[PDB]
């Protein structure tokens, strides 16, 4: 009903993938773990489920230790990454398999399946087998199984990962509507940052088995705690510029751009633990860059790519003195041909700053929604 | 453990087992005890194996020569005929079934090989071995052949070998001297060389067995064969016009076939020794019983005096006895069944061309003695 | 389904002839038997294709006596049909027994963790490499002492011959384990979370998905026991209790070569294994 | 519930295993039983429940007859030395000599009770017993009479029905001695040949010669104040059979030579059966082929025919001078190969027959194993422009040999000890010249050791064969390390 | 090089999976086939490649017919959906395999491999086997393989489809930059509409075999041919409102809204072949919708879902009398809680209209970008 992890550490022989990680998940909270493939998303979910052993640490589910408790008695229900649909059994039997064994209730089985099959639209596919269904239908069956189970905790391991793009958008709504309806604890796992940002009440970002940041989606977006978090959230990747600190002040930090026109801007950012001459990274999102006529800190270069998305326009610009393309993003429609010269404004208020060790300097600018 | 209350009988497949069974049905009719006749493959080998563990048949049939090996191994019970019964058979047959002053089996019938010839192809069969190659050329051009007989067993090839002066064991006045073996001498060599010379001149094949010989004669492909009384029943069916005559002479000297006496012993492990006695003495060894077997496949010249005189009028049996007189009786000493194994290896390896007659026999000579 | 080059038929036609000639080369021996089984007489030599049909050899294989014009009614020399049913019993029961023992054991080897699971399987295979033929002395003595206590599985019994084969499972255990380690782990894990005990997962999840491998293991074991000779003919003593393998070697007595009678029984002996193949289309 | 009922047999069998001797088998029967109870009872050992019934079969029917077969090697187990001592004397005590003369007996009913009558032929006199009831060992004193017994003589059937009770009746004459039933019509004096006193010394009753158990050779032998009684018994000899393998020149001679043939025979079997098996498995599943399903059943058919009957029909087909293969192999070409006489031609035949025997199993295997290759690997190959041959050697073969290796090293193990093929087809093929033991050219290690023990003539030493059987297996124990 | 399809039809016995569809693909053109799973995308690609036969119609590559030409001789390469990497072969052997067989050149192999491994950073993976590589690397080997082959036409069956969202976005840029660097004809297959827009010179939309529309990405966005194209292209799905035609003019068409407050508005759209009283569908994109204080056409409902994306805010509104939550889209951050009331503006200039069958009425509103 309320899972929480204290000093949790997973190890394989000698390799310590995850160090002591602390997580507290409230009742009815929708928590999404995000990170790249092979960062330990499934493992965390498996350790909560009891399919994987916790090497060192304490695991509580509803104010009681669960480490050694067998998976079946954990009050937990998992939607597997593969769907784990029994190939020999029908859709009806796939969803009812839990309450089929260990105390059969013929009358109840019929009811519990049909109630769940109604709210997923699986009524005409009950007597069908997993091979006859499509990937989109198979997903709903896998979720159905746990919906029939009605556990206190849900564990969804990339439930949208294998679906079509258009079907992946549709199902996101079906998930959020199901969450507020059931009002129960949900631990969600995905590589897609979009799913984290839309569905979650609280996001946990994972980097090489390490928790990089925990907080609300909008907190993660506006105030990342390190370079990794900043570069993991947001439609296109945040822009990063190698800067050198030239001066410091309690209220803001001044850095030097790597350009031949060595411009120096004051950034409203925590001066805490930053030294002059220290090489750092300037963070700025494609959406936050302004048209040249607005600002005074200008960045000019040659257009490499023009991506006409229809609803917006994404523009990749080669700025001399930095061999990473500056990505620009503008609403509606912008008529710029590839190879043309393009200038944009770099707004100091909307900038992130990261130390050598990638740790973020706390932004002192107040963004709405946090 | 041999079962009590019934009689299991073992007899070689080339004898009249179906007829012997008819005798068993009469024994069953009078006593109420079932007689099972069986004809297992390689009987001479199977019996010693099963009997040693107290298993196998109650009554065992073979020629007397193997019975000495069986008696020494403790596989045979001493049979106990009274004075009145012994006087019903010929005394020389009781001598064949005598081992160390004790009677070990009931002798049934005297066996001896004779030259069997096709009258339509060959009205005047050869008196000599020497004139067969000349005759073969005559018949070979006619689409046929002179002589085809089993070469795989020494029993069929010994007459030619023992013609010029071959012998198994030199019989001194009293007992068989087991250190004087005549398979190495000039006489034995000359005979077996003649056989090889018939093969080397394409008159015979080195690998001609009993099955091929019986086929060739009964289908009218060969003019001559060398076989025993048991084989006449098959020739009758083939309706081939055949005669039975003296074996051809080699180097002036007559062929000397080892004379066998079909004998019935009682297993030393039978709980039916009394019933086994009654069957053999009062059922098999009567005019009726022997007729039943002889009518299936001819026994030859039987040991029972009463039926022998009925049977002596048949010229086939006269010729069987004529060749029997010219050959000598097979010894029953335990070294005899070890005599055959070496001669088998010797003849086959000489006929194939793997060894010269001189080398092939010398190996056998040093094997019998040891 | 994919466009094909160089006229295609150049290789396709020449393949049809090569297999067509190959099936002829391998069917020949079997066609000989069928021909010998219809040829009159029991001789070892005869015409390649029979001049006239006989039926006689098929009559005594099925249990009927025949009347040759010469010497009255000749009876069936051997109970071939009984031998046939005997072979099916011993191999059928044998193969179910082998499947049950080897399938359960492999399930523990593939899934369950217990110390020294590698060395035991290694040892199982090496020990099984030793031929049963060089153990006949000890095997007879084994079923001799075992027979006087549990009579239905001793010497001269089919149960004894079945229990004798029940040892050779090491090979199968490996194969079945290998098949299990191919099935998706999630299915048994999803079963565990549903509450299923290790046995419940074995029967309701893993077994029904392993039908084809267990089918192969059965067919292989069934074939193996149909053709076993050394042990079978060592333990089985009574003619009426012989399996095909034991009994069928009584036809070819050098001095009583019933080559024709044998042929009819030989074609009949192909029936059980073929019956299995034809039912194993699922 | 079931723990107690299965616990009942632990004590109903276990205790009786200790009784009636049988010390050799009483040990392992408890060790295997007590391990089964400990595993299946408490739920601390659950993984072993799936393993135990498997390994119990392995132990009883594979591991035991092997350990036992190694024990056979330390003794002189032979065609002569075959039984235990207590079975040897049991045989020797059972045999009996006829002392007294024979009498013709008759069975005559007198109400519910029976009456026996004998008749001496020498004197002509007749003797008749008092009324008696059949059952148990009883002695009847016969009395001379001139009269006929009341009630008709019993027919053979009736005397046969009462045969057991009649065999225990030991009648005795007024003048002669004891006389027992000898047949359904006769009574004769049959006394046991030997008597066994306090010590294990058998003494003869006809000749009077005493015999004592000689445990060096394993026989009862005559002692003077040399005859050898020859049922014989099994007695330990130690390393004597093992040393003979390292001492003899005529046993070692073919021993190394057939080893070469054994390995060469099985290597060539595996190679050709895999080749033929795989190539056909590829062809039967080939899309472009027409009657795939018809080809599939036809190529499998050889496997639907038991091995032993195939070999037997091949044996007749491969005959040298006659036999249908050479009949047509001389019509065309003109040669009749020496399939049995020649060592190589025989060895060739074995392989031809074994390939025929062994290809369907490899085909079936490759058919299933072939499905592990995804179709799109051949589609990517088609883009690059690979022919059928190129596909086979660069993709198919190397992708099949890995999952195939364990099954073909298993095939090597099978065909290493393919006893039934050799025994039935050739039984050693051509004979190996000048050997102390029976040996052939086509004999395998299993065949050679079998010839040493079981083949009649040329020695039947089960012990020597057991020593070589152990010596092979322990040296195959190098395949482990 | 120039690939063109005339009346190409694929059938499976009776199932006409693809209607007679014409496509003209010019030299060096980046063409993307888009559609839902099972709409026949791979079937088309395989028909072009030669992996699937053409049941009816004609296919030309470089102006010669290819229908009956084997796949290899088509001058065409393919990156497979599953990568189709040879499991037993190394990366260097996987990449060179093509020209390795027939016309093998040791020195030329090394060049083409190392050059393609350079541009994909695969020089350190050449000695490795596909099982050791990550999914993202294996994709680069799959593309790398065909780049070594240097075909005139590139066929890509969902190359990005199996990657992390952040790795998928990054790989889009690589493909674009690879396209312009080579300048050769590329046929791309995906289900993601985002990939179609950002990569294609020309888009081909497939609806259950049938080609729905062909043209420039920016043309497909503004002017869809039917309801399917409109609903398939665009970040979130376009809002569809059932409307009733009440008035018709020569310039525009007036329709009635399904609200209790029956409002009516003119839409500058095609009026050729239209009827009064016909149940039509109103098309309006989430981005095009306006704030309530600006426009005159107002839609008001209850907020159900609020998705805070950071860069934009998407709001799902429950409008009464229509069981479809209307989707709004706006920049930066919008402070509106879930459950609160909200109103938006409907602009007639940015409206689409569809017939009963689904055929779109030609938009007369001039858009920038066409
Ligand atoms: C000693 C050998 C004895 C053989 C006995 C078998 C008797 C049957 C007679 C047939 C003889 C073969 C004649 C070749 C005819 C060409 C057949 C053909 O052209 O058909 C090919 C069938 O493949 C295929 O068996 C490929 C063709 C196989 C040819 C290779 C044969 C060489 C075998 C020697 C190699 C030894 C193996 C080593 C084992 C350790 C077509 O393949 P593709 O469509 O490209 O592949 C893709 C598909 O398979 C995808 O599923
Ligand atoms: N049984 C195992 N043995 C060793 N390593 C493992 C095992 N299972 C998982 N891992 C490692 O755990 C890491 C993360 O796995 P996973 O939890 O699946 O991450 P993901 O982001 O969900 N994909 C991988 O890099 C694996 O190498
Ligand atoms: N080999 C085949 N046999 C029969 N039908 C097929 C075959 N391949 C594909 N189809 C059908 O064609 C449709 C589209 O196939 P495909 O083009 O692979 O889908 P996609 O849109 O690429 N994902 C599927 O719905 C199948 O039913
Ligand atoms: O050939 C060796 C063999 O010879 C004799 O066997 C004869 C047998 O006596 C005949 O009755 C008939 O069955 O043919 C046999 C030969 O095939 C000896 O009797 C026998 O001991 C010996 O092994
Ligand atoms: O290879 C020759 C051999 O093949 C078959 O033997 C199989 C056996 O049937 C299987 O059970 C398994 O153990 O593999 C063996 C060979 O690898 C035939 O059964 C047999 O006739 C033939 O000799
Ligand atoms: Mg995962
Ligand atoms: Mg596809």
């Amino acid at each position: 009903a309320s899972v929480q992890l204290q000093n949790v550490t997973k190890a394989w022989g000698e390799v310590v993938v995850s160090k002591d990680i602390n997580l507290d998940i409230h009742e009815g909270e929708f928590v999404v773990f995000v990170g790249p493939s092979g960062c330990g998303k499934s493992t965390l979910l498996r350790m909560i489920a009891g399919l994987e052993t916790i090497t060192s640490g304490d695991l509580f589910i509803g104010e009681k230790r669960m480490n050694d408790t067998p998976p079946a008695e954990r009050g937990v229900g998992m939607v597997f990454q593969s769907y784990a649909l029994y190939p020999h059994l029908s859709v009806a039997e796939n969803m009812s398999f839990g309450l089929k064994l260990a105390g059969a209730k013929k009358e109840v089985i019929n009811q519990r399946v049909n109630q769940v099959a109604e709210v997923l639209q699986l009524a005409h596919l009950l007597d069908r087998k997993p091979k006859a269904l499509s990937g989109g239908q198979r997903q709903r069956v896998a979720i159905g199984r746990t919906l029939v189970a009605e556990p206190s905790v849900f564990l969804l391991d990339e439930p949208l990962s294998n679906l079509d793009a258009a079907l992946r958008v549709q199902m996101r709504i079906e998930i959020s509507r199901l969450h507020k309806r059931l009002g129960r604890t949900m631990i969600y796992v995905t590589h897609d940052q979009v799913e984290a940002m839309t569905l979650a009440d609280k996001i946990v970002v994972l980097d090489a088995g390490r928790v990089a940041q925990v907080g609300k989606p909008l907190e993660l977006y506006h105030y990342p705690a390190d370079r990794f978090v900043a570069g993991f959230i947001g439609s296109p990747k945040m822009n990063f510029l190698p800067v050198k600190v030239t001066a410091t002040a309690i209220d803001q930090v001044q850095v030097e751009l790597p350009m031949p026109n060595r411009q120096q801007v004051w950034l409203p950012v925590e001066s805490r633990d930053v030294q002059v001459g220290a090489n750092m990274s300037l963070g700025i999102r494609p959406e936050h860059l302004l048209p040249s006529d607005i600002a005074d800190v200008i960045l000019e270069g040659e257009v490499q790519v023009v991506e006409q998305l229809g609803n917006e326009t994404q523009i990749h610009i080669q700025i001399p003195s930095i061999r990473q393309n500056l990505v620009y993003r503008q609403n509606d429609v912008v008529l710029v041909e590839e190879g043309a010269t393009f200038a944009i404004g770099l707004p100091p208020e909307r900038c992130h700053l990261f130390r050598e060790d990638g740790t973020a300097c706390r932004r002192l600018h107040k963004e709405p929604g946090v | 453990k041999i079962e009590e209350g019934k009689l299991v009988i073992w007899i070689n497949g080339d004898k009249g087992y179906n007829g012997l069974a008819e005798v068993g049905k009469k024994f069953e009719k009078d006593t109420g005890i079932k007689v099972t006749v069986e004809h297992p493959d390689k009987l001479e080998e199977k019996f010693p194996q099963v009997a040693a563990t107290g298993d196998g048949p109650d009554i065992i049939f073979w020629a007397h020569d193997r019975f000495g090996c069986y008696a020494q191994s403790g596989l045979l019970a001493e049979i106990t005929p009274d004075k009145a019964f012994q006087d019903k058979l010929y005394p020389f047959t009781w001598d064949a079934v005598r081992y160390n002053g004790k009677l070990i089996a009931y002798p049934i019938a005297v066996e001896a090989l004779s030259l069997i010839y096709n009258k339509d192809l060959l009205p005047n069969p050869p008196k000599t071995w020497e004139e067969i190659p000349a005759l073969d050329k005559e018949l070979k051009a006619k689409g046929k052949s002179a002589l085809m007989f089993n070469l795989q067993e020494p029993y069929f090839t010994w007459p030619l070998i023992a013609a010029d002066g071959g012998y198994a064991f030199k019989y001194e006045n009293g007992k068989y001297d087991i250190k004087d073996v005549g398979v190495d001498n000039a006489g034995a060599k000359a005979g077996l060389t003649f056989l090889v010379d018939l093969i080397k001149n394409k008159h015979m094949n080195a690998d001609t067995d009993y099955s091929i010989a019986e086929a060739a004669f009964n289908k009218g492909e060969t003019a001559m064969t060398i076989n025993g009384p048991w084989a006449w029943s098959n020739i009758d069916t083939s309706k081939v016009n055949y005669g039975v005559t003296v074996l051809p002479t080699f180097k002036g000297q007559p062929s000397k076939p080892f004379v066998g006496v079909l004998s019935a012993g009682i297993n030393a492990a039978s709980p039916n020794k009394e019933l086994a006695k009654e069957f053999l003495e009062n059922y098999l060894l009567t005019d009726e019983g022997l007729e039943a077997v002889n009518k299936d496949k001819p026994l030859g010249a039987v040991a029972l005096k009463s039926y022998e005189e009925e049977l002596a009028k048949d010229p086939r049996i006269a010729a069987t006895m004529e060749n029997a007189q010219k050959g000598e009786i097979m010894p029953n000493i335990p070294q005899m069944c070890a005599f055959w194994y070496a001669v088998r290896t010797a003849v086959i390896n000489a006929a194939s061309g793997r060894q010269t007659v001189d080398e092939a026999l010398k190996d056998a000579q040093t094997r019998i003695t040891k | 389904a994919m466009v094909q080059p160089k006229s295609q038929k150049a290789r396709l036609f020449i393949t049809h002839l090569l297999l067509l000639l190959f099936i002829a080369a391998i069917m020949f021996p079997l066609l000989m038997v069928v021909a010998i089984s219809l040829r009159q007489g029991n001789f070892a030599t005869g015409s390649l294709i029979p001049e006239q049909i006989s039926w006689d050899h098929w009559k005594l294989a099925l249990g009927f006596s025949v009347e040759q014009a010469d010497g009255r009614i000749t009876p069936p020399p051997f109970p071939v049909l009984l031998w046939l049913w005997n072979s099916v019993k011993v191999a059928g029961i044998s193969a179910i027994g082998i499947v049950a023992l080897s399938t359960t054991c492999a399930y523990a080897f593939a899934r369950m963790r217990f110390p020294g699971k590698a060395t035991l399987l290694k040892g199982m295979l090496i020990f099984q490499m030793f031929p049963a033929v060089l153990s006949l002395v000890a095997l007879y003595a084994l079923f001799d002492r075992l027979g006087e206590y549990i009579p239905f599985i001793g010497l001269n019994t089919h149960g004894g011959v079945i229990f004798a084969y029940l040892g050779g499972i090491a090979l199968h255990v490996w194969t079945i384990k290998g098949y299990f380690e191919t099935i998706d782990s999630s299915l048994e894990e999803a079963a565990a979370l549903d509450g299923a005990t290790p046995w419940q997962a074995f029967r309701l999840v893993l077994l029904p998905l392993s039908v084809p491998i267990l089918a192969v293991v059965f067919i292989l074991s069934f074939i193996a026991a149909i053709t076993e000779v050394p042990v079978a003919s060592l333990l089985l003593r009574d003619v009426n209790s012989y399996t095909l393998a034991v009994g069928m070697q009584q036809y070819l007595n050098p001095q009583n070569y019933l080559w024709g009678d044998f042929a009819a029984a030989a074609v009949m002996s192909a029936l059980p294994i073929t019956i299995v193949f034809l039912l194993a289309q699922r | 519930s079931v723990l107690g009922l299965l616990g009942l047999l632990v004590g109903y069998l276990v205790v009786l295993m200790y009784a009636q001797g049988e010390y050799l088998f009483a040990i392992t029967t408890l060790i295997l039983s007590s391990a089964g109870l400990y595993i299946f009872a408490n739920r601390k050992a659950y993984a072993w429940r799936y393993v135990y019934p498997g390994m119990a079969g392995m132990g009883l029917f594979v591991l035991f007859p092997l350990v036992c077969t190694i024990a056979i090697a330390f003794t002189n187990y032979s065609s002569t030395n075959q039984l235990t001592f207590e079975r040897a004397q049991e045989v020797l005590l059972d045999r009996s000599w006829q002392a007294g003369k024979t009498y013709n007996f008759g069975l005559y009913p007198a109400g519910d009770e029976w009456q026996l009558a004998l008749s001496d032929g020498e004197t002509g006199k007749n003797y008749l017993s008092d009324a008696f009831k059949f059952g148990g060992e009883q002695k009847l004193q016969l009395k001379e009479t001139t009269a006929q017994p009341e009630g008709e003589r019993a027919n053979l059937r009736v005397i046969t029905q009462n045969r057991q009770a009649l065999s225990d009746i030991t009648a005795i004459l007024p003048d002669g001695n004891k006389v027992m039933m000898s047949s359904l019509r006769q009574f004769s004096g049959t006394q046991p040949l030997y008597t066994l006193d306090g010590d294990g010394t058998l003494t003869n009753n006809q000749s009077g010669v005493k015999y004592r158990p000689n445990n060096q050779i394993g026989f009862y032998q005559s002692i003077t104040a040399d005859e050898k009684l020859s049922p014989g018994y099994t007695v330990t000899t130690g390393w004597k059979n093992f040393t003979r393998v390292f001492t003899d020149e005529g046993i070692q001679k073919p021993f190394l030579a057939i080893f070469v043939w054994t390995v060469v025979f099985s290597l060539i079997t595996v190679f050709l059966t895999v080749a033929v098996g795989m190539v056909l498995a590829c062809l039967v599943q080939w899309e472009a082929l027409r009657g795939k399903a018809v080809y599939r059943v036809l190529l499998i058919l050889p496997y639907a025919v038991p091995s032993f009957i195939s070999i037997l029909i091949f044996k007749g087909l491969f005959n040298q001078s006659f036999g249908e293969i050479n009949m047509m192999l001389s019509a065309l070409f003109g040669v009749k190969p020496a399939w049995f006489s020649d060592p190589t031609t025989a060895r060739t035949m074995l392989i031809i027959v074994n390939t025929w025997l062994g290809y369907p199993y490899m085909m079936i295997l490759c058919m299933g194993l072939l499905k592990a290759i995804p179709d799109d690997l051949y589609e990517a190959s088609a883009m690059d422009g690979a022919g059928p041959f190129q596909n086979f050697f660069k993709i198919t073969l190397p992708l099949l040999i890995k999952p195939l290796t364990p099954l073909m090293i298993a095939s090597f193990a099978f065909n290493f000890n393919n006893f039934v093929l050799i025994q039935l087809l050739t039984n050693g093929g051509p004979d190996r010249l000048g050997t102390t033991t029976p040996a052939g050219y086509t004999d395998l290690l299993v065949n050679y050791t079998y010839r040493i023990a079981f083949e009649g003539g040329g020695g039947q030493d089960f012990g020597l064969a057991a020593a070589i059987a152990t010596l092979i297996f322990l040296l195959v124990g190098a395949l482990a390390i």
